[PDB]
RNA sequence: UGUCCUACGCCGGCAGGCGCGGGUAACCCGUUGAACCCCAUUCGUGAUGGGGAUCGGGGAUUGCAAUUAUUCCCCAUGAACGAGGAAUUCCCAGUAAGUGCGGGUCAUAAGCUUGCGUUGAUUAAGUCCCUGCCCUUUGUACACCGCGUCGCU
RNA sequence: GAAACCAAAGUCUUUGGGUUCCGGGGGGAGUAUGGUUGCAAAGCUGAAACUUAAAGGAAUUGACGGAAGGGCACCACCAGG
């Protein structure tokens, strides 16, 4: 199962070398699940993503 | 080379014991803990600094001596010679920035190899990490030779130095033509299967690390980086090594592969991934130990008595008198 | 850049000689007539015609002198080299890199050094992980317990 | 008062209210011996030979932290050439 995504707000830069971006993700399954994920590469406010799995949640707390 | 063999051992081991607790060792500690000869040790240290055995260190107040790399190498070689392992030196230098290869010959004349770990904050961390690397490398060679892998026989080790079995040959990179590529290639996947069976995956299994003993035997060395198969990335390292060997064989010898082993078999072999009742003699020994302890404390507190400050004060007083 | 820089013609395979002119210089070299690049031919995945060293002969300059090849030119021999580990250098947009040109000691000697133009990108616009460096706060003027046996005067 | 501090550690070279115990550079050493008490463990009294140029007490700055926080750099890294 592959689910579509959306960028709501870019939060910050995480990782050892500052290579990852911690971002907030809104779902295109008409749900309001805003889940905080980690992405690699350049992202801006308004980008659209392809998640291989959605049940995993990134590093929160 | 060495000519006199009386007290450089004791002074240099005193320096080694000084390095184990702190950076720069004063001469008072050396004179206290090397007490066989007294008074003449200053000229001994003056004789050592004419070589690259020890080095002086007097910046602004700290005044001491430290051990160099060559002094540590000669200390290990002297400890090997005490074990009757090295008599003469073969000058076939394998000059690497991570390790130095020196041929050695025993009293019998049989030649062995000598690996001296040179790792490149000051050099005490370099020597300590060289010691740890030599220890873990000797442990890995012992494990691999116990598991009958085609590796040389380990012989001895002293604190960075490894006396190791000598097998002559060339690495697989600089051998342009191989008469029988298929047999040694099948043996290469056999060794890959054996390593993966032994709960181990190399990660950087390179052709440069493979030495062709007369282009007939495979010699394998250099295991400080050896990792586990319990890691989730283990099969990715294993497949990287397999594809590296494959692309090297279809790229360099123009020989195409016939067998394609992609087996992860753990762990059907040994898991190497972790790898007046008291007699008077005792009374005499204990009382002698006590009195040597008080006299060693006395020697410490007597040898701990900066003349540079007194010289500067005298010069300042003389300048104040001659200028005013 | 230049009084050694060369325009033109002839003899020249060819480096080069011969007769002639300019330039002490936005003038003459010089619309500086560049090179990759482009457009057509042949070669066709092999130590190949790729790659050119190392040698053998001649020729012509430079210089009082080229023998230990100064340099270049004409044939011939074709070596290693099959994309290079551990490790390491440099690099943010006319940038790296490829490509040629000019200056430097100089009689001929330039794989060095320094600038210039031409074609022109990938990635990033983030961090203290590694390597260091720079500040702020903060305490501080090698203690103890875990190296020996025997031998004669 | 050497000071930290102290209404007492004050009324001290402007030194005397009565009186008890007790110290004399650091070790040897609270050791040996002797006496005494105790079932014992040990308690009380207690040296010398010798060794040593020092040991200590108060405060004052802060190399060096294996102490912690920030910032900067392709002569550091990340993604790359």
């Amino acid at each position: 199962p592959i689910k579509l995504a959306r960028v709501t707000k870019v939060l910050g830069r995480t990782g050892s070398q500052g290579q990852c971006t911690q971002v907030r993700v809104e779902f295109m399954d008409d749900t309001s699940r805003s889940i905080i994920r980690n992405v690699k590469g350049p992202v801006r406010e308004g980008d659209v993503l392809t998640l291989l799995e959605s049940e995993r949640e990134a590093r929160r707390l | 080379l060495r000519y006199m063999s009386r007290d450089d051992f004791r002074v240099l081991t005193a320096v080694e014991m000084g390095m184990k607790n702190h950076e720069i060792v004063p001469g008072s500690l050396i004179a206290s803990i090397a007490s066989l000869k007294h008074g003449g040790c200053n000229k001994v240290l003056r004789e050592l600094v004419k070589h690259k055995l020890i080095a002086w260190e007097r910046t602004k107040t700290v005044q001491g001596y430290r051990l160099t790399n060559a002094g540590y190498d000669y200390l290990a070689l002297k400890t090997l010679s005490s074990r009757q392992v090295v008599e003469s030196v073969g000058n076939q230098m394998g000059v690497g920035k991570e390790s130095d290869i020196y041929i050695v010959a025993n009293e019998e004349g049989q030649q062995f190899a000598l690996k001296l770990h040179r790792l490149g904050r000051h050099n005490v961390s370099w020597l300590y990490l060289s010691r740890l690397s030599a220890m873990k490398e000797f442990a890995y060679m012992k494990a691999l030779y116990e598991r009958k892998f085609p590796v040389p026989k380990p012989i001895d080790y002293n604190r960075h130095a490894v006396v190791m079995e000598l097998i002559n040959g060339y690495p697989l990179c600089q051998i342009h033509h191989v008469e029988d590529p298929a047999s040694v290639y099948d043996e290469a996947m056999e060794l890959i299967v054996k390593l993966a069976n032994h709960g181990l995956i190399h990660g950087d299994f390179n052709e440069f690390n493979l030495i062709l003993d007369e282009s007939d035997h495979i010699t394998m060395i250099d295991f400080p980086q050896m990792v586990s198969t319990s890691h989730p990335n283990a099969e990715w390292y294993f497949d990287r090594d397999v594809k590296c060997i494959k692309d090297f064989f279809m790229k360099r010898f123009s020989y195409e592969s016939e067998l394609f082993p992609t087996f992860k078999d753990i762990r059907r072999e040994d898991t190497l991934d972790v790898e007046s009742t008291i007699p008077p003699e005792l009374v005499k020994q204990k009382v002698k130990r006590q009195l040597t302890k008080q006299q060693k404390s006395a020697v410490r507190r007597r040898l701990q008595k900066a003349n540079i400050f007194t010289k500067q004060r005298r010069e300042n007083m003389q300048n104040i008198k001659s200028s005013l």
